[PDB]
């Protein structure tokens, strides 16, 4: 059955799979790199490319390749970022809060530098390690028994 | 397509416009089901099925829901809750001719009725009574089709009719099949209620000098409020000044 | 399941077989009449032999569903007219038999020409020779002639063929359990099953002869009228019969041959807007879009293009030849022309106005299954056809529409003339028909003997008609057999009850139209009333007893001549006034053969 159909190191291409409320969407970046072993230690954005109204429930994926390398997977949570919009709207830094104490600072005080000082970020709190329940005594039982023993019924 | 094997087409990710077909003023029947033509022109879809064979005049009316007769029960169903339309056209010029067009085949007798959206294509010899057909007609065994007769004499009711079912699907996967989406030319320099495919502003538009992104549609501010709009028409941006107003 | 719903099946396919099975041979015939060729009759005799054989084949296999078990009434009769085996109820032999007869009688019948003893080459067929001689030339002599030879040598060598033809109808009918084959031609008007109309054959024999007392006294004035009239009064006796040949045709049918002869008033011009047609430039298809715009004014839907597009009203050329008989050609699966050689008069006009009452009729009862896609009787519509053509025929309808100038001036002498014509031609024949027949159910259920057959005629012509033979004729000639219906095996009371049907569904659309004036000026032009109640019953055709239209339609269940009284009562005054002097009825004892 078909729903939908659609058509259109030296490089590297970086993308980002995501379904939210049926709508998938797809945000790509092509570079010029050069290295062969890991990520470069930069930074760049992603553009949207396909947003797809199918909804199919997706759980798990494979990447395909032609018989005639090597790539990274990582993922993604649900974290709280700043970002740093350029005079013309190119993201060019960006600090997740969740990262350490001083990101913490970054992102409640709206700037990617913090001046000297003290500064509050949340509020430590110990949740319950479990839940204990406690009552008197049962010892008052009913004579459910004598009518479970009853030898004369 | 005949009655009993009609085309079903799914139609999808594309501006559907009923208004020039609902307004094309060449079609017998145009019955839509539970929507206006005119709102559903401006109306989404997730999918449109579109069912299109051909039958006499009188079965044109069997195609509704919760309608019987060998056409609605054993050559297709239309469900109680059809959300979609029924157009129908003669094609007595198109799908007649001189000597009977007997390419066109409707199912006269089934075990059962059809479910909604079903299409029946068995040419199983139906047993009306005990014999068994054994593949061939015979006694109380009888084919489950009978030849389409359309010639350009015939009357009304016996001409044949093209009809088209579109069924409009609107499921967990958001819509996909939508209408035109009338535009209206857009003014500047002028106090206007403006809306740019949901942005609803109101205010005056100018003509911009920052520069949006290539996959950018409109800006904000710091305050978070729309300031600046791409035109959807043509890729250029204009800004968005709040309409004019003070104390007095 | 039961045998009921297996035979209702049955029906349904033979119908969805039987659809295209008589459209493809109904086409080949309409190429046939319309293209004369070897291969058009190649494909006629491939057509006719596919279709019988599949009637046959449906027929035997339907022949095994009971109906007795069966409680639907339109399946009932689906399946009786389907199971209708016919002659086929005798052996191979005696059927065979029967058809080389019926083969020989129509082929004598077509052919009979006779030769003037003046010149042994110099022969003519009855028609158009004999017709002609006899209608047109009123030399007694040449009529005399052409009658006795006409008579003789196609009767004698009928008699014994016309014999074996009855008695094998006879066995037929009694095999096919019918006291008599006149019975198994009276089981068309048969009812049964149905509370309040049910009809027998008995029933149609008491009705005509009814009919035909009450025309008594009617018919006895026209027939003294037109003696007294008649041209040749040394070989007509005022007080005696008429003869045969005198009449306007070898059998007396139609007396409108004598009308020149009987024409009340000469000096009155006859109503014919054939002139005016031809200054208003009006030719077969503006008479077809005429006809079509007043069957629209009655409230009958608009005709269809595929008819125009398809039938054929003028004479195609002469490169192939096509039959110029009027047909209405019902072809099945929603398939109607017309096919007519018309030219630009008045009688065409009327012809092609009752052809399109007779497709109006056929498409009206289209959505009937295929057995029931004809008329209720073999009077049906010929009657809607008749009524049809006589409102075309209205002085009303032809100044409407401007064939008839507004100057045109309706007197008495005129509407007598328009009468006595319309009574020679409708009346005249329905003692004829009404004799004909009796004689036929007498000779099928075997009272008369065989040498008293001609002998019992001319009794009955002299007595029912007041006909007299010329000549006497013996046993050896077969006179009613010279005849075109007796001679091919057609019913022949189908015309008086036709003729009882148009005018009692006239009278009925009259009264439903609210005419004022007299029955013969009624015009059902602009009366939407009258045309959805004709198509009240048209529609219905033979899906229901036709007992039950005659009841929705004129208010009885059953035949009566009243409707005729109604119109024919100023030319029966004024019949009975001019008969004053002249003796009423006939003598049966004077003979023209005996001085
Ligand atoms: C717009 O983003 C680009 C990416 O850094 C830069 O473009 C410069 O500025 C304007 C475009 O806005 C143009 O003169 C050139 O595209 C760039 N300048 C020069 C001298 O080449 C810039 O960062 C952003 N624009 C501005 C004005 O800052
Ligand atoms: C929508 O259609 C309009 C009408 O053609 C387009 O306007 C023209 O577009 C072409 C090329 O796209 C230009 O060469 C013309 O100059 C445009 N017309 C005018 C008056 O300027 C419009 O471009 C289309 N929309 C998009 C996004 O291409
Ligand atoms: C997706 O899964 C959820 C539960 O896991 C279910 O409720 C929903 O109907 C599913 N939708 C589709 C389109 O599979
Ligand atoms: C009676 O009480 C004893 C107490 O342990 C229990 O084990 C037993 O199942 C009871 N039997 C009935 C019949 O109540």
């Amino acid at each position: 059955n078909c729903t939908f159909e659609y058509v259109s190191f030296k490089n590297l291409r970086e993308f980002v799979f995501k379904n939210i409320d049926g709508y998938f969407k797809i945000y790509s970046k092509h570079t010029p790199i050069n290295l062969v072993r890991d990520l470069p230690q930069g930074f760049s954005a992603l553009e949207p490319l396909v947003d797809l109204p199918i909804g199919i429930n997706i759980t798990r994926f494979q990447t395909l390749l032609a018989l005639h390398a090597a790539y990274y997977v990582g993922y993604l949570q649900p974290r709280t970022f700043l970002l740093k919009y350029n005079e013309n709207g190119t993201i060019t830094d960006a600090v997740d809060c969740a990262l350490d104490p001083l990101s913490e600072t970054k992102c409640t005080l709206k700037s990617f530098t913090v001046e000297k000082g003290i500064y509050q970020t949340s509020n430590f709190r110990v949740q319950p390690t479990e839940s204990i329940v406690r009552f008197p005594n049962i010892t008052n039982l009913c004579p459910f028994g004598e009518v479970f023993n009853a030898t004369r019924f | 397509a005949s009655v009993y094997a009609w085309n079903r087409k799914r139609i999808s990710n594309c501006v559907a416009d009923y208004s020039v077909l609902y307004n094309s003023a060449s079609f017998s029947t145009f019955k839509c089901y539970g929507v206006s033509p005119t709102k559903l022109n401006d109306l989404c879809f997730t999918n449109v099925y579109a069912d299109s064979f051909v039958i006499r005049g009188d079965e044109v009316r069997q195609i509704a829901p919760g309608q019987t007769g060998k056409i609605a029960d054993y050559n297709y169903k239309l469900p109680d809750d059809f959300t979609g339309c029924v157009i129908a056209w003669n094609s007595n010029n198109l799908d007649s001719k001189v000597g009977g067009n007997y390419n066109y085949l409707y199912r006269l007798f089934r075990k059962s009725n059809l479910k909604p959206f079903e299409r029946d294509i068995s040419t199983e010899i139906y047993q009306a009574g005990s014999t068994p057909c054994n593949g061939v007609e015979g006694f109380n065994c009888y084919f489950p089709l009978q030849s389409y007769g359309f010639q350009p004499t015939n009357g009304v009711g016996y001409q044949p009719y093209r009809v088209v079912v579109l069924s409009f699907e609107l499921l967990h996967a958001p819509a996909t099949v939508c209408g035109p989406k009338k535009s209206t030319n857009l003014v500047k320099n002028k106090c206007v209620n403006f809306n740019f495919n949901g942005l609803t502003g109101t205010g005056v538009l100018t003509e911009s000098n920052k520069k949006f992104l290539p996959f950018q549609q409109f800006g904000r501010d710091i305050a978070d409020t729309t300031d600046a709009v791409r035109d959807p028409q043509t890729l250029e941006i204009l800004d968005i000044t709040p309409c004019s107003f003070g104390g007095v | 399941s039961t045998i009921e719903e297996q035979a209702k099946t049955f029906l349904d396919k033979f119908n969805h077989e039987a659809e295209d099975l008589f459209y493809q041979s109904s086409l080949a015939s309409w190429n046939y009449n319309t293209n004369i060729t070897e291969e058009n009759v190649q494909n006629m005799n491939n057509a006719g032999d596919k279709w019988s054989a599949f009637l046959k084949e449906q027929s035997t296999l339907a022949q095994m569903y009971p109906l007795q078990e069966i409680q639907n009434l339109t399946v009932k009769l689906q399946l009786q007219a389907l199971q209708q085996n016919g002659s086929s109820v005798l052996s191979e032999d005696k059927s065979k038999r029967l058809n080389t007869i019926l083969n020989t009688m129509s082929t004598i019948y077509s052919t009979g020409k006779v030769c003037n003893p003046d010149n042994p080459q110099e022969c003519l067929l009855l028609e158009p020779g004999l017709n002609e001689i006899m209608a047109n030339s009123l030399d007694y002599n040449e009529r005399l002639w052409a009658w006795e030879s006409w008579r003789s040598e196609v009767g004698k060598q009928l008699r014994p063929l016309y014999e074996e033809y009855v008695v094998l109808k006879n066995e037929m009918a009694r095999a096919n359990h019918y006291e008599d084959y006149g019975d198994y031609w009276r089981g068309d008007y048969e009812v049964n099953g149905v509370d309040g109309y049910d009809y027998s054959r008995g029933q149609l024999i008491e009705d005509v002869e009814h009919t035909f007392e009450e025309i008594k006294p009617l018919y006895e004035h026209l027939h003294a009228y037109v003696r007294a009239k008649l041209a040749y009064p040394s070989y007509i006796s005022p007080i005696g019969c008429l003869p045969a040949h005198l009449l306007g045709d070898m059998w007396g049918r139609f007396w409108t041959n004598l009308y020149s002869l009987t024409v009340p008033f000469g000096q009155k011009p006859n109503i014919d807007v054939t002139d005016a047609m031809v200054d208003q430039a009006w030719d077969a298809q503006r008479i077809f879009k005429e006809a079509e715009k007043f069957f629209v004014s009655v409230g009958l839907p608009n005709m269809t293009q595929g008819f125009w597009e398809n039938s054929m009203l003028t004479d195609p050329g002469n490169v192939q030849k096509a039959v110029c008989h009027p047909t209405a050609w019902d072809l099945g699966k929603g398939d109607f022309r017309i096919l007519m050689c018309t030219k630009v008069t008045m009688d065409d006009f009327l012809t092609a106005h009752h052809e399109m009452g007779h497709i109006q009729y056929d498409m009206a009862y289209a959505a009937q299954p295929f057995l029931l896609r004809n008329g209720a009787n073999e009077g049906f519509h010929e009657a809607v056809g008749e009524i049809m053509s006589l409102s075309a025929a209205t002085p009303k309808h032809l100044k409407s529409i401007g064939l008839l100038s507004p100057d045109f001036q309706e007197d008495n002498e005129t509407e007598i003339n328009f009468l006595l014509k319309q009574a020679l031609t409708i009346v005249g024949t329905l003692p004829f028909t009404y004799m004909l027949e009796k004689w036929r159910w007498m000779v099928f259920k075997g009272e008369i003997p065989k040498d008293q057959w001609m002998k019992k005629w001319w009794e009955m012509k002299r007595e029912i008609v007041g006909v007299v033979e010329p000549v006497p004729h013996d046993e050896t000639y077969c006179d009613p057999a010279s005849l075109f219906h007796v001679s091919n095996d057609y019913s022949f009371i189908r015309y008086y009850t036709r003729t009882l049907y148009q005018f009692q569904f006239q009278e009925a659309l009259c009264q439903a139209a609210k005419h004022e004036g007299p029955l013969h000026k009624c015009d059902i032009s602009n009366s939407t009333e009258a045309g959805q109640k004709l198509f009240n019953m048209l529609r219905l055709g033979k899906s229901e007893p036709w007992t039950l239209a005659l009841e929705n339609v004129v208010g009885a269940k059953n035949m009566n001549v009243r409707p005729l009284l109604n119109y024919f009562e100023p030319l029966f005054t004024w019949l009975k006034d001019q008969n004053k002097n002249s003796f009423v009825g006939w003598s049966t004892d004077w003979s023209p053969y005996a001085d």
